[PDB]
RNA sequence: UAACUUUACGUUGUAGCUCCCUUUCUCGAAAGAGAACCGUUGCUACAAUAAGGCCGUCUGAAAAGAUGUGCCGCAACGCUCUGCCCCUUAAAGCGCUUUAAGGGGCAUCGUUU
């Protein structure tokens, strides 16, 4: 059916990637963190971990030593969009209830404000969905 | 003022507790409190490293950079004061202006040329900056590169290493300096000193001034002066201290005395295990095999068996093998003795036949000299002035010793003569855990949190009459060990699933789900070779599934031995050998006089392929019943022994005065959990910790006795009788108090207030009025607060920030990571269109794999492309909303963590101000709230009109009463670009939110955003109000 | 284990030379060059390598200068010290404030250092 679930991994509110399942989305957070750690004083220690065990390359090493501790500030907000390009549900909350939850006002408050707020998300994720 | 017993469930990241009220005879009567205290693991979240080690590595890197900068600064000061460096040619920073950037060519041509003082300073500062490597896995590779370049200059026609460097590295490639991991470019410091002295000679020969001054010395003063290394004082301070003479430091295993001591202890803890008989080594055997570590090299267990006289089936105890005991292990070796012998063999002093003339005391001195000093120079210089020099270079050529032991030298040197022949104040509140005794971060953190829990309990209720700690099988293990345990659990699951598949295939007619008992029956019968182990008959496989024909029975009686092991069970029929009783297979099979039945019983339990440990345990019949029972009842790990001694010594316990701390074993706790009706769910919640803490706190000695007498009644016939429970409806009360929902029904709403929990208890447990007392409160898992205001200031990647007017943060990406998504965000994408389609072809050719597509070198091409240059890394624009300015405002980074998040009113709207660690270091307190979409420059500005309410830290309890629903838990994180908090439910219940967290909380319009405060016991829930904004610094 | 000595890599900045390649203007002339400017490949240098904070230290009237095998800064743990939150008791007043005492909790405080 049309509703397709995506995954917009963002760090410090800055969108970075866009995946199809949560597994790669959480794996991607590790790879970004490890490659960042390997840019300084922790690169010396991280070289053996990629070499002493047959897990060469950061991507392959994370693929098996995956941990849920993928550092903080990484946001994996899960939206789902049908084939029509219109957002329906976010995380576990419908788009009508999402704006009631994350933006804090119901549909009966101001309908035209959604065209300025709900429609605002559509173009916001229109640029994200590239 | 109430007698009670406290239990604990110490883990790596959670300490669940419980206090059980007991009567005058220490029989549990009620349950008066419980809870769980969750905390972060005291380990690096990735790879489980040591936090202190990582911080020390960072500090050492800082120290290295500081020392190199200071050394170069002193070099510049020398150049400014030794003759001249065109005084006042420096910038405002004191650096060198218009320094010639060709110092390798300067070292090459300085042999025959009159260097300009600017070029002379360039070459000199180059020499100090890249001053080589001194002797002082990865290191071996670096020494290989050092040795290779060392040999090139010795046998080559080039005097200075830099001359050969450029003159041949320019022929090989385009670079002269080291790159990534190409150690072909590294040099050596002694060769650099030789280069320096010959450079001074040449600059003197060609009449160059600024050479003969105090520089020529001061240059070596800067070049070779070095910070020294450790001494024995570090070994004393950072390790244990001898009781007899703490002043004495710790010996090293590379000494003869330590090797003899460890060998003798291994002998003292080794026995002979044959036909279920454990016998110690006899004196004649001990003398016979004592010569082995010196007569030969290694002591394999099979080698030890071959040397001595014993049966082939006789295995050895103490060899902690997980499985596959067929392969023999090695006992121990004379490391120092054999190392010295082989060094002397290789250096023309030994022939593997002559005895080692050096005395054992002399060997001890040599080992101490080699281990105390980490450099060759100090060892050779001092040696305590003991031994001849020829063997000194002989040893120093190959021998390198670095290790230590647990006992002081003298102490060992005095105990050995006596062993060769064969031989504070208690207070109300627990003191801090001694960091010296527990030298493990994770265990130290767990014990500190457990001590916090114990202190809270003592403060609230009083001194506990007894303590029933027991820790998980993961505490006291390295991170790799814990990963091995969880992995083995995973394959043990696969194996259980495959066994269930095997059982269903063998018996499709069997209905229901194969439990543990029947699957064990089938697997063991497969391992039992299709024969009962009482009468040796062939039993009906079809009748195996049904009840009555067969039943699992422990051969060793449970009442007197107290054994519950994975495979310490014998598949006996039943109704044919019901006369065993509690007699053990020694008098039921009549092994007193070696009766025939005994003989074929032993033969069928040893010839038939059964596990060796099962063959041994079934055939002991010669043990100490009480000692063995206490070995299978308690636990004697290092951590549990330390807890017992420390808690007994250093706090009040109003018990019976004999032993008021009871460390239990995991197997017995699991068994009693099974008997008392655990059922329900676990490992998806954080309250099974309190469940096991309640279970262990009811495992009093009286209860092990009620279990003992019940099992003794059950062994022989002696004829639903409930198994001994601590009180009526124990399971119902415990699972109402722990989880808040009845047994077997995890779908009901949790009774998370005192009123509804009390009503549920009264309605479901009306027959037991003692379930509702004044201390009945719903469990609230307490998370350890983290109010610290320090942490990484900014990610470790420095990104160019020239184009920070836009959002781009241009950075050099190596080609081995350039994806198709990184080609769109490339700088010279329209500027150099041909290379965009040149790189995109390689992305498409190897199917979006930069590692393989760009394994071969990529190259630019001219208009008529003719292989001009090579691309190794290319710039990649990346959007950069905000970041930290680093490297003296030359590059930008990314924010690391929010150390605090303040909140602000004025409009019934809670505006959140993120405070980062880099801001706390600079003393800057932000004045900008967060608004969705717009960047920081457009963020709301904070002034006196915004009321200040409180400040949020990670893992700090908060409550957002949004209109739709109320949400309670511990603040976790915030979406910086969206301004919504993340709330972790207290118990991390897996049926609420995303794996226990409530992401995307709408705080900007919440009815009331406030934070509470929780006691270390998880009680006293009340809001906390700040009066004024707290300063960052 | 402890801590160690390190050179070395990397990221960013600057400058030199060098790759392609923008408009640009100059030269002719239509794509090739000469000056620029702006990007940027590679190489060689120096600078920084957490954000930041302290000393020592010789001058001295100090803006500052002369100096050094210089020290601290991503952790754990703690409550002698200051501070936050929190109860408890007493004292007054005007629940609220003040004063005083006690017990904690947690760090921006303290020790390891």
């Amino acid at each position: 059916m049309n509703n397709s679930i995506k995954f917009h991994v963002s760090y410090d509110g800055t969108a970075r990637a866009l995946f199809n399942t949560k597994e790669q989305a959480e794996k991607y957070c590790l790879v970004e963190e490890i490659n960042d750690e390997m840019n300084g004083y922790k690169r010396k220690s991280w070289e053996e971990k990629l070499r002493e065990e047959n897990c060469a390359s950061v991507q392959d090493w994370v693929e098996k030593n995956y941990t849920s501790s993928y550092s903080d500030l990484f946001n994996i907000c899960e939206i789902e969009v049908s084939s029509a390009g219109q957002l329906v549900k976010i995380d576990n909350t419908e788009v009508d209830d999402f704006v009631e939850n994350c933006y804090g006002f119901t549909l009966e408050d101001d309908l035209e404000e959604f065209n300025k707020a709900k429609q605002y998300l559509q173009k916001f994720y229109a640029e994200c969905e590239n | 003022s109430i007698n009670y017993i406290l239990g604990l469930d110490i883990g790596i990241a959670s300490v669940g507790w419980a206090m059980v009220e007991i009567d005058e005879e220490e029989n549990p009567i009620r349950l008066i409190d419980l809870g769980v205290r969750v905390f972060e693991r005291a380990e690096v979240p990735k790879t489980g490293d040591s936090l202190a080690m990582a911080r020390r590595l960072a500090r050492s890197v800082r120290r290295l950079t500081r020392r190199r900068a200071h050394r170069l600064l002193r070099t510049r000061r020398l150049l400014k004061r030794e003759g001249v460096l065109q005084a006042a040619n420096f910038d405002e920073n004191g650096l060198i202006k218009s320094l010639p950037n060709t110092p390798w060519q300067l070292r090459a041509a300085a042999l025959d040329r009159k260097l300009t003082p600017l070029e002379w300073s360039a070459v000199l500062l180059h020499l100090i900056k890249h001053r080589g490597y001194l002797s002082q896995k990865e290191l071996g590779a670096l020494l290989k590169g050092v040795a290779g370049n060392a040999h090139a200059l010795q046998t080559g026609d080039f005097r200075t290493p830099a001359e050969l460097a450029l003159n041949k590295f320019e022929k090989e490639s385009g670079h002269i300096r080291n790159q990534r991991s190409d150690y072909s470019h590294t040099f050596s410091r002694k060769d650099l000193q030789a280069e320096l002295i010959l450079l001074f000679e040449k600059q003197k020969e060609f009449g160059n001034p600024h050479v003969s001054g105090g520089l020529k010395e001061g240059i070596e003063t800067l070049l070779m002066t070095q910070r020294p290394a450790l001494s024995g004082d570090a070994v004393q301070k950072m390790l244990g201290h001898c009781t007899f003479e703490p002043a004495e430091p710790k010996a090293a295993k590379n000494t003869y005395t330590a090797e003899r001591f460890i060998w003798l202890t291994k002998l003292n803890n080794l026995r002979i295990l044959e036909q279920g008989s454990e016998r110690p080594l006899t004196d004649t055997e001990r003398a016979t095999l004592m010569d082995e570590p010196y007569r030969k090299s290694k002591l394999t267990y099979a080698q030890a068996r071959k040397l001595l006289g014993l049966e082939d089936t006789a295995f050895f105890k103490g060899l902690r093998y997980g499985k596959d005991n067929a392969e023999a292990s090695t006992l121990m070796e004379m490391k120092a003795y054999h190392a010295i012998s082989r060094a002397l063999e290789k250096e023309g002093l030994k022939d593997k036949k002559s005895p080692l003339n050096l005395s054992p005391e002399l060997q001890d001195e040599i080992g101490t000299a080699f281990s105390l000093f980490k450099t060759d120079e100090d060892i050779t210089g001092r040696l305590k002035d003991r031994i001849q020099p020829e063997i000194l270079e002989a040893l120093l050529k190959h021998i390198s010793f670095d290790k230590f032991v647990q006992i002081s030298l003298k102490a060992l040197r005095r105990i050995v003569p006596l062993m060769e022949q064969g031989k504070t104040e208690e207070k109300i509140y627990l003191p801090p855990i001694p960091a010296d005794e527990i030298r493990n971060p994770v265990v130290l953190r767990a014990l500190s949190q457990a001590r916090k829990v114990i202190n809270g309990v003592v403060r609230r209720y009083g001194s506990p009459a007894r303590i029933h700690i027991e820790t998980a099988r993961e505490v006291g293990k390295s991170f790799k060990d814990r990963k091995e345990i969880e992995k083995r659990q995973e394959e043990n699951r696969k194996d259980r699933e495959k066994a269930a598949a095997k059982f269903r295939e063998y018996f499709p007619n069997f209905v229901g789900e194969p439990k543990s008992k029947d699957i064990l029956k089938l697997r063991l019968y497969e391992q039992q070779h299709g024969k009962c182990l009482y009468s040796g008959k062939e039993i009906n496989l079809g009748r195996l599934n049904e009840k009555g024909y067969v039943e699992i029975d422990h051969a060793l009686p449970f009442s007197r031995t107290w054994d519950d092991s994975f495979n310490n069970k014998v598949l006996v029929l039943g109704s044919e050998n019901q006369n065993k009783g509690n007699q053990t297979p020694y008098e039921y099979f009549n092994g007193k006089d070696n009766s025939r039945e005994w003989q074929e019983f032993k033969a069928r339990v040893e010839t038939s392929r059964f596990p060796r440990s099962k063959k041994q345990r079934i055939l002991l019949q010669k043990f100490d019943e009480d000692g063995f029972k206490e070995r299978n009842l308690n636990d004697t790990r290092y951590v549990n022994r330390f807890l017992c001694q420390f808690v007994a010594d250093r706090m009040r316990l109003t018990g019976k005065g004999k032993k008021r701390v009871f460390a239990s074993n995991g197997q017995i706790t699991n068994l009693l959990r099974g008997f008392w009706g655990l059922r329900k769910v676990r490992a998806e919640n954080d309250r099974h910790h309190a469940l096991d803490a309640v279970v262990v706190a009811c495992s009093t000695v009286a209860m092990q006795q009620k279990i003992t007498r019940f099992v003794r009644y059950k062994e022989m016939n002696a004829f639903k009788t409930h198994f001994p429970q601590p009180w009526e409806f124990f399971a119902q009360e415990v699972m109402i108090r722990v989880f808040g929902k009845p047994d077997g029904k995890p779908e009901f709403e949790e009774a998370d207030t005192l009123e509804k929990l009390r009503t549920l208890l009264a309605e479901k447990l009306s027959s037991r009025p003692e379930a509702v007392h004044e201390y009945v409160t719903p469990l609230f898992v307490s998370r350890a607060p983290n109010r610290k205001m320090s942490g990484q200031g900014h990610m470790e990647t420095v990104k160019s920030a020239k184009r920070l007017d836009e959002g781009v943060s241009v950075l050099r990406v190596p080609l081995t990571q350039l994806k198709l998504k990184d080609l769109e965000k490339m700088v010279n994408r329209e500027r150099e269109p041909k290379l965009y389609e040149a790189l995109k072809a390689r992305l498409e050719a190897h199917k979006d794999d930069p590692a393989k597509a760009f394994a071969e070198p990529f190259y630019k091409y001219d208009k008529a492309g003719n292989r001009t240059q090579q691309v190794k890394a290319v710039r990649v624009e990346q959007v950069q909303k905000t970041g930290v300015w680093v490297r003296n405002h030359n590059g930008i980074a990314d924010n690391a963590t929010m150390v605090r998040v303040d909140v602000f009113e004025k409009g019934d709207k809670y505006y959140l101000v993120p405070i980062y660690s880099w801001q706390v270091a600079k003393g800057i307190l932000p004045d900008r709230a967060v608004v969705q979409g717009k960047d920081e420059e457009d963020w709301q500005l904070i002034d006196d009109s915004f009321n200040f309410k409180f400040s949020l830290h990670p893992n700090d309890l908060v409550e957002v009463i949004t209109k739709k629903a109320r949400m309670f838990g511990y603040f976790a994180s915030c979406h910086r670009g969206t301004g919504n908090i993340n709330i972790r439910i207290h118990d991390l219940d897996h049926k609420i939110g995303k794996n226990g967290i409530l992401e995307g909380i709408g705080v900007k319009t919440a009815l009331s955003f406030q934070k509470y405060q929780i006691d270390e016991l998880g009680k006293e829930i009340r809001p906390c109000r700040l009066k004024k904004r707290p300063p960052v610094r």
